């Protein structure tokens, strides 16, 4: 550990560019650090995959938030096939008077672009109806990240990490991902469809504030 | 700095220690084959990994092996 | 207040101005402990 | 590297230019740059306006103009030449200088005045930069041909040889021979904008039918002043729209012009296997096919054996220039006969 | 180093390698009294480079920030907004 | 046993005019060579860094910036010419290390008294598999 | 005309009319950069004025405002702005250089050989004496080149 | 409708070359032999010659003929 | 058309197989370089004894396939995409006609498809199109760059440098200004991930430009 890279003292001490190029294309092959051993490569991937967990459920959130900000979903959704469908909007200063022009579609009232990645398609199918809905979407997304991250930071701490005996136990690993991770949530997915999205495509508004006294089904 | 290592299939020809650029290697005196003398990489500090004594020597397969590693001023070959 | 008239220099100007110097900062280290 | 030798034969100058090496080849690195970055960036810049929106910002005779002042004059010179500096002489040398004038042989337009403009200004600091980068290439491979900073010893490895191995940071293509090798490339690349250049002018500007009362349409109807200076304009004024009569030509006399078209487009991506690859990997596999051979007792004595690195290179770039040239070969004489 | 054709030294190898300043000069200060200690009292401020580097991008940012927001909409199209009514899509697309 | 000659800061260097391939600010702060030799005669040879030099009679000292010039140059001097040459490395502060030919014979002549570096006792066939040495920090190279 | 650096030819460079000449040293000798026995501050203000003062035209005559009344306002807060942005990357090779305490780097022989003290300007401290005194006098050499274009309206050339 | 066809089908093209990527490091930084002695993985090894011999074969065998159909035609 | 094209994509599927099988497999040595397991997953190469050695490691066979990927997976989009286009203007006739030879491909497909794109921008104007005109052209850049780090190799690069750095140490008011990590050209494996990277960023861009502007402009 003298500088960057801290863990490859081979680069170091490389005097070149070379130095900084490399650090940055070894960063993520932990096999090949300096006085790696077996257990800290199992804990350094769990943590990087919350890592990766956490971006995702940021992504979406985004996705979310932008949507309901700036888009034309209650619109679209009263005539789908001649409307078009609002991603962002656009805030560039370097556009001409003719750009701005050209670029305001879909009823806004800015240039804005297209999305062509079907989501409102998708959201609409599911039983989503209006721009609050997608608010409180984004916000527990954003809560969702945010636990992500909380628990890779928990995991790698002295009293609160894994042996390497647990990481290599593919019995109950592939008892609790087949039962849980695939099973039950399809289960949860199928309740949401008979609870809420297929009652939203009949005219019926199931939310949480509402959702126990109406019966899914008249015989229960 | 580079690695180099001399196996014991050396017939002692002495063609790599004439091709090295950089007085890498020698020879010095053993029993083991007919011509009584083995190669040898004192300096490898020196090396630059150019791979010259691998295409001088003539055994299958080689006897003399270069592993490059960090690299460094001298290494690099860089004047500047 | 519009929003994104803002926003978009902040990230797009000064955030990166401050990470890349950042950055620099950080590999140019003679020593780091 | 075969000939020089200042033991029996010295050469003061010779000897002058290998000594001052470094400073040759650094300012042309640098004018090089200089000249890329401002024609280039250029038509960079006249692309973002235009899409932007904003046409009164760009590079263009109806917006910030850049007139070729120097050419200008040196044709109002030439034009005005017979009578003063040429008495002897009825008329100029050519009908281009000017002297508004037009000779039409069969109701075609022969010759006449060819005006120059921010267009041509462009496209000439082009072939200028072109023809720098060129001399740039082939001038380093024959100053630093016997030695250099990296290899102290170049004279001894030959003229024509493929490394000197993977130290020193990586030593591929040092030899003068590999200089040749990627000058034929942007010797290439400027050709072929000569002679875009050549035909897109001529088109628009000379060629062209005249009728009784002396009205001239041209080919293309003048597009080169407004369309040639952006990178758009080129693509979709000249290679898309003059494309027509040679994909078009199926089932009539020039049929031959568009298999000639799709071959040497064939041709042209075929080189890349040889350029992009190296000769292990096809060592490697044919001794798996040896193997074979060898179980039904037809291995050859003659051992198979994968190309040379430097044939690799030569056979790369030989197909290379080949399937280029052939298909703007077919381009033209399909173009041409079709519509002259 | 320089005589009888000599130019190693184990003792003044600075010279040998030629550490020298061709252009540097030893002069002494050409400018005004006045004015030097008049540039020599509000400057003071800004040679502390720890201070400084976060004044310049603090400053610079809130700047650019406030003169973004404030631009005027005859000076900036995507301030100024549409002024056309909308051109219609393909099928009639909206 | 055998002595290394002194370097001799006061030897004569050869007739040149200059060139831009020489030495850089490296030498000022990190190391450069010098290579000195004997000629019967003044002659002509090839600089090493391009151009021509005059070598005089008598000793030559060239000063050099990195150890495979000074390394060509002598083979240059030994093959075409009848010459015997020696070369140094200098550091910032003064100091010299003496460095080739190591022991007064050259290496690719047997000589008694040089112990061997580096020599694996097998064949090149007999080394192990990565996998063995994984999370050691040894090589299967390495003896 | 030409000869060795200093007779010394095995350097790696021959000198030339253009490096050896007394015209250039005289004038290279006279620049703010190389006065080794002045105070940071001045030197830095000399060269944050010129530099200022240069960078007004291009911004104020080629950018997106050029055809409206408020192109000079607009040209000078470009220079301004350019200002700010070579301030902090001074700023950042300084600190990125130079350690607290550290001796000079600058060399300390001349063409004779003689030695001379070496140059305060290579420091931790002379570095940021002299990238404060170029922002300062960066900013004033801007609002000089605006004031005399575009307040009091000299009559120029092509203005 | 376009655009996810051609997005998923271009992702899917990207896994499937990293499979065979960390297939290979496999090989190298973590195999075995003397603990997969005569297992199939072995064998797999000792029959490359072979396999990739007939892997080359229906290479050759569909560039022909196929490439020499759309000629014909053209 | 269907059965040539189907011929033509198993073509594809069965190289790019022999490709990476054969990267695989030699892994750890061959009759060319019997001891390779000892150099690790990606070297340069082995020099030029032996007849020479550019490109025998794996990871080198992993960089060969890549362009075999690209190359079958655009035959399938293009298939797709012109079988879809002219069944949605109900003249699947043109299709079935002029698949069989490959200057129908050249022609009814590129060619014909590209006029709303390439006018996204003109001398007359601009329209919502623009930035995908705009990205195409990027993508045909970026593509191109690439070759350059694919044909020219590294000892070319470094002679270069050595008199770049030659001309900034001798020139005044600049060598006042110094560098710390000294500059050298790239490493071989570096320039042939840099040139794979930006040959995959252009394909991708201009296929994705073409794909989107095309349907877009016809149907919305
Ligand atoms: C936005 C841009 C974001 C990134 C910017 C920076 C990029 C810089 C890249 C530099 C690569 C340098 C290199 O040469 O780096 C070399 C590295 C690794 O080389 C390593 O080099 C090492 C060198 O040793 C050094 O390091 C060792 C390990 O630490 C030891 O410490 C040793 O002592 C020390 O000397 C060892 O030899 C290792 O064994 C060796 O693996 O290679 C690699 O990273 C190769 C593996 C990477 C992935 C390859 C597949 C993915 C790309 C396919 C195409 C993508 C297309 C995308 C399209 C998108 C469309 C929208
Ligand atoms: C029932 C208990 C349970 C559950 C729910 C989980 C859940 C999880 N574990 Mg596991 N784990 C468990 C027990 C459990 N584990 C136990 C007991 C052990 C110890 C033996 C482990 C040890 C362990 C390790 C060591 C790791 C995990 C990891 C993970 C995560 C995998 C990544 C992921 O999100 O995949 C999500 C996958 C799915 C939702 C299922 C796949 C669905 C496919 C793609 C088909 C989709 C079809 C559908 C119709 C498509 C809809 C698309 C939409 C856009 C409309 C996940 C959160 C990994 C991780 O990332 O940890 C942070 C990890 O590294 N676990
Ligand atoms: C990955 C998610 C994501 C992405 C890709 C974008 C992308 C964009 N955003 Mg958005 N944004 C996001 C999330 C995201 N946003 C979130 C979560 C919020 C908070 C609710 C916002 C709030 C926001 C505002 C207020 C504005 C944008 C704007 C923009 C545009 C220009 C960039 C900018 O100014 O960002 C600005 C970014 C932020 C203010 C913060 C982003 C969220 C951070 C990273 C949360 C980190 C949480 C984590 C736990 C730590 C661009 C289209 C601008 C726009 O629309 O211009 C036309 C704009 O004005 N975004
Ligand atoms: C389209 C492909 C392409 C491009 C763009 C280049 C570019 C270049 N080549 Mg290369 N080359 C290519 C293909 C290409 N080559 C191929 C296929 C081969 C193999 C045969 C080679 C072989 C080769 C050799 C052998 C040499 C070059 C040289 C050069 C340089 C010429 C100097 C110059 O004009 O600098 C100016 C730079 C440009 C014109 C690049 C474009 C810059 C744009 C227009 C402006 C950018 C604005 C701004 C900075 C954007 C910032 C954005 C921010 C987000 C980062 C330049 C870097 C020569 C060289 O180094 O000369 C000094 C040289 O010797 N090339
Ligand atoms: C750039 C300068 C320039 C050039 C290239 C020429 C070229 C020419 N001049 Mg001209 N000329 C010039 C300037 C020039 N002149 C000037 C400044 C004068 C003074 C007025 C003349 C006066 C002059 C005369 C009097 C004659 C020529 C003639 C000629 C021709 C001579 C051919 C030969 O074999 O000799 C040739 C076309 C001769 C001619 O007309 O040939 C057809 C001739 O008789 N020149
Ligand atoms: C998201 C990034 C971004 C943003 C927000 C901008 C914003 C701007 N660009 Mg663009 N630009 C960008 C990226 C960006 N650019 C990139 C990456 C490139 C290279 C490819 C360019 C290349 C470029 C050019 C070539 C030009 C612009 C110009 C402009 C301006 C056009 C609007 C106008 O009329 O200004 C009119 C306003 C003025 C003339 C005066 C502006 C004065 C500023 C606001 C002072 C800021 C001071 C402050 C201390 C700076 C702190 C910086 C840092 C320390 C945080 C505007 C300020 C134009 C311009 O005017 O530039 C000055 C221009 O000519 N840009
Ligand atoms: C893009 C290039 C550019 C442009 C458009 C301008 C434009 C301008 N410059 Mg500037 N200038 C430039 C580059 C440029 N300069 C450069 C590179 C230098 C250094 C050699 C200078 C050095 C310079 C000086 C010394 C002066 C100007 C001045 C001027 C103004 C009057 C010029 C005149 O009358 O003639 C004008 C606004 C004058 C000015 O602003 O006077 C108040 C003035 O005194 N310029
Ligand atoms: C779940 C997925 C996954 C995971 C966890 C890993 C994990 C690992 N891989 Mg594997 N790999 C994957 C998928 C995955 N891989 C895929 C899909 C491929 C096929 C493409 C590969 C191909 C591959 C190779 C060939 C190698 C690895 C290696 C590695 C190691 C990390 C190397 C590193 O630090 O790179 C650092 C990252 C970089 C330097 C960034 C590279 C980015 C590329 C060049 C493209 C970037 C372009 C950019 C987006 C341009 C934007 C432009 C803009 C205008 C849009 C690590 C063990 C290495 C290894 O283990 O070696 C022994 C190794 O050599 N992987
Ligand atoms: C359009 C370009 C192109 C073409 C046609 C080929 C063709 C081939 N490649 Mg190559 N390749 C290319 C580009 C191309 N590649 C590129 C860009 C790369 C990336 C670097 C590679 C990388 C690569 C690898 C790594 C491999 C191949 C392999 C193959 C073979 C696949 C099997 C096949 O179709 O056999 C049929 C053969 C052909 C279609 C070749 C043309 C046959 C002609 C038409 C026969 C008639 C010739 C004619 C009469 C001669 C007249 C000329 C003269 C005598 C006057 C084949 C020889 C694989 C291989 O070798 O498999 C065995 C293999 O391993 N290629
Ligand atoms: C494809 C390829 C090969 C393999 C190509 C080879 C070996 C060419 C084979 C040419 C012909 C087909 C050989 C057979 C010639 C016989 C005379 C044919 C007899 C039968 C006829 C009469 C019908 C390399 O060896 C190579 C080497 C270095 C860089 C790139 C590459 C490369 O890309
Ligand atoms: S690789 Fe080159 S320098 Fe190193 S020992 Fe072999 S021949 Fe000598
Ligand atoms: S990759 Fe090929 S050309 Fe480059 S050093 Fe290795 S053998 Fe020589």
């Amino acid at each position: 550990e003298l500088r960057f890279p801290r863990f490859s003292q081979g680069l170091a001490q490389d005097p070149t560019t070379r130095r900084i190029w490399f650090g940055i294309a070894t960063a993520h092959d932990f096999e090949s650090h300096d006085d790696i051993t077996e257990e800290r490569l199992y804990q350094n991937i769990f943590a990087s995959h919350f890592g990766q967990l956490a971006i995702i459920f940021l992504w979406t959130s985004g996705n979310l938030f932008h949507v309901a900000w700036q888009g034309n979903f209650e619109s679209w959704i009263q005539d789908p096939l001649h409307v078009r469908p609002i991603a962002h909007a656009i805030w560039d200063p370097h556009f001409g008077q003719p750009a701005v022009e050209a670029f305001t579609r879909g009823g806004a009232a800015g240039p804005v672009n297209i999305a062509y990645s079907g989501v409102y398609q998708w959201w609409y199918t599911i039983g989503l109806r209006t721009n609050e809905d997608l608010y409180t979407g984004a916000l527990f997304l954003l809560f969702l990240s945010t636990l992500s991250l909380v628990a890779g930071w928990l995991h790698l701490q002295p009293k609160w990490k894994p042996s390497l005996s647990w990481f290599k136990n593919a019995e109950s690993r592939l008892n609790h991902h087949l039962s849980g991770l695939f099973g039950v949530s399809s289960l949860a997915w199928t309740g949401h469809l008979v609870h809420v999205a297929i009652p939203a495509s009949r005219g019926e508004y199931v939310r949480w504030n509402n959702f126990l006294d109406v019966l899914p089904y008249p015989q229960g | 700095s580079h690695s180099v290592k001399i196996y014991d299939t050396c017939i002692g020809c002495t063609q790599c220690v004439r091709a090295c650029p950089t007085d890498v290697l020698e020879m010095i005196p053993w029993d083991g084959c007919k011509a009584k003398q083995i190669a040898s990489a004192p300096r490898t500090e020196d090396c630059v990994g150019c791979k010259r004594c691998e295409s001088a020597c003539p055994t299958d397969f080689l006897s003399v092996r270069v592993y490059l590693g960090p690299e460094t001023t001298r290494s690099m070959a860089l004047s500047y | 207040l519009n929003l994104p008239s803002i926003f978009v220099p902040l990230v797009g100007l000064v955030f990166p101005a401050i990470a890349m110097t950042s950055l620099f900062l950080y590999v140019q280290k003679n020593k780091i402990v | 590297v075969r000939d020089y030798d200042p033991t029996t034969r010295y050469n003061d100058l010779l000897d002058r230019v290998l000594r001052h090496r470094d400073a040759i080849i650094s300012h042309l690195n640098w004018v090089c740059i200089f000249l890329g970055f401002h024609s280039f960036g250029l038509y960079i810049h006249n692309d973002t306006m235009s899409a932007l929106g904003r046409p009164q910002d760009m590079f263009s005779d109806t917006a910030i103009q850049l007139q070729p002042i120097f050419a200008q004059w040196v044709q109002n010179i030439h034009a005005t030449a017979p009578g003063v500096t040429a008495p002897g002489a009825t008329t100029s040398t050519s009908l281009t200088w000017g002297g508004g004038e037009l000779v039409a042989v069969g109701g075609k337009v022969a010759l006449l005045p060819i005006p120059l403009g921010t267009a041509d200004f462009l496209v000439h600091h082009i072939h200028a930069f072109t023809i720098h980068v060129t001399v740039l290439i082939l001038l380093k491979g024959v100053l630093f041909a016997r030695s250099s900073r990296l290899i102290p010893d170049k004279a001894n490895l030959g003229f024509r040889f493929p490394c000197d191995g993977p130290g020193r940071g990586g030593t591929c293509q040092v030899s003068a021979w590999d200089h040749v090798f990627l000058g034929l490339f942007w010797m290439y690349n400027a050709i072929s904008v000569v002679i875009f250049h050549f035909s897109w002018k001529m088109q628009s500007d000379v060629w062209g039918t005249i009728s009784d009362q002396g009205m001239v349409t041209h080919i293309t109807g003048g597009n080169f002043a407004q369309s040639s200076i952006t990178i758009n304009g080129w693509l979709r004024d000249f290679l898309w729209a003059q494309a027509s009569q040679v994909i078009q030509s199926y089932g009539s006399s020039l049929s031959a012009y568009g298999l000639f078209f799709l071959g040497a487009h064939f041709v042209w991506a075929f080189s890349l296997m040889f350029l992009f690859s190296g000769r292990g990997y096809w060592q490697e596999l044919i001794e798996s096919i040896v193997w074979a051979h060898n179980k039904l007792k037809v291995a050859p004595a003659t051992q198979p054996r994968a190309l040379s690195i430097i044939q690799g290179r030569a056979v790369g770039v030989t197909h290379y220039l080949l399937g280029g040239i052939a298909t703007t070969w077919a381009f033209f004489l399909a173009r041409i006969i079709a519509v002259g | 180093y320089g005589e009888k054709s000599v130019y190693f030294d184990l003792e003044d190898i600075g010279n040998t390698t030629g550490q020298w300043d061709l252009y540097g000069s030893d002069a002494p200060s050409p400018y005004n009294g006045l004015q030097s200690k008049f540039f020599n009292t509000f400057a003071a401020p800004f040679t502390k480079r720890g201070l400084l580097l976060k004044f310049l991008l603090l400053g610079g940012g809130s700047l650019l920030a406030y003169v973004s927001a404030s631009a005027s909409p005859d000076l900036l199209p995507i301030k100024k907004g549409p002024q056309l009514p909308p051109t219609p899509g393909p099928r009639g697309k909206i | 046993g055998f002595v290394p000659p002194q370097l001799d800061p006061s030897t004569p260097s050869p007739i040149f005019g200059g060139s831009t391939g020489g030495l850089l600010r490296k030498a000022q702060v990190e190391e450069f060579y010098v290579i000195t030799w004997t000629s019967p005669k003044e002659q002509v040879f090839e600089m090493p860094t391009g151009g021509a030099a005059i070598m005089r009679e008598g000793p030559n000292l060239l000063k050099l910036a990195r150890k495979e010039q000074c390394l060509a140059l002598g083979n240059r001097l030994r093959s075409k010419y009848k010459i015997a040459y020696q070369f140094y490395r200098v550091f910032p502060n003064g100091e010299v290390q003496y460095l080739h030919p190591k022991d007064g014979v050259y290496p690719e002549k047997v000589n008694a008294g040089r112990q061997g570096v580096g020599q694996n006792f097998r064949s090149i066939g007999k080394n192990v598999s990565p996998i063995e040495v994984k999370f050691t920090g040894k090589n299967t190279f390495d003896v | 005309v030409v000869q060795p650096i200093n007779g010394d030819p095995f350097i790696g460079s021959l000198e030339t009319p253009v490096t050896s000449s007394p015209l250039v040293a005289w004038y290279l000798s006279n620049l703010p950069a190389y006065r080794t026995a002045v105070s940071p501050l001045l030197r830095g203000i000399e060269v944050g004025l010129a530099h200022g003062y240069l960078l007004v035209g291009p911004f104020a005559l080629t950018g997106p405002l050029r055809n409206t009344p408020v192109h000079g306002q607009a040209g000078a807060l470009g220079a301004i702005g350019l200002v700010t942005i070579l301030s902090v990357v001074l700023t950042m090779y300084g600190v990125a250089s130079f350690e607290d305490g550290a001796p000079s780097t600058a060399p300390s022989l001349t063409l004779t050989g003689r030695k001379k003290e070496a140059d305060k300007l290579q420091t931790a401290e002379g570095w940021a004496q002299f990238t404060g005194g170029f922002f300062f006098g960066g900013v004033s050499g801007a609002i000089w080149a605006y004031f005399l274009l575009y307040v009091l309206d000299l009559p120029y050339f092509f203005k | 409708q376009a655009a996810l066809y051609t997005h998923h089908q271009y992702i899917a093209g990207f896994i499937m070359t990293g499979a065979f990527a960390h297939g290979a490091i496999f090989f190298i930084r973590d195999y075995n032999p003397e603990q997969n002695e005569d297992n199939v993985l072995a064998r797999m090894l000792d029959h490359k010659e072979a396999i990739i011999s007939h892997l080359s074969w229906a290479s050759l065998f569909l560039g022909f003929h196929t490439l020499g159909l759309y000629v014909h035609n053209d | 058309g269907d059965f040539l094209v189907h011929h033509a994509i198993a073509l594809g599927l069965h190289t790019t197989t022999l490709i990476l099988v054969k990267g695989a497999l030699d892994a750890r040595g061959s009759k060319l370089m019997p001891d390779k397991k000892d150099f690790g997953y990606s070297f340069p190469c082995d020099g030029p004894g032996r007849g020479g050695t550019c490109d025998i490691s794996a990871w080198d066979a992993f960089y060969l396939a890549v362009f075999w990927m690209l190359n079958t997976i655009g035959w399938v989009t293009f298939y797709w995409h012109w079988k879809h286009i002219t069944l949605w203007q109900g003249n699947v006739s043109q299709f079935n006609e002029s698949s069989t030879y490959l200057m129908g491909w050249l022609r009814d497909y590129l060619w014909l498809n590209s006029s709303q794109l390439i006018n996204g921008y003109n001398p007359f104007g601009m329209n919502s199109l623009s930035v995908w005109a705009w990205m195409f052209l990027f993508g045909h850049l970026v593509w191109a760059t690439g070759f350059m780090f694919l044909i020219s190799w590294r000892g070319y690069w470094q002679e270069l440098i050595e008199t770049l750095a030659w001309a900034h140490e001798r020139t005044p008011l600049a060598n006042l200004i110094r560098w710390r990590d000294k500059p050298v050209a790239l490493s071989i494996v570096q320039a042939r991930l840099v040139g794979l990277a930006h040959f995959s960023v252009g394909y991708i861009f201009t296929y994705a430009a073409f794909l989107i502007a095309s349907t877009s402009g016809k149907f919305g």
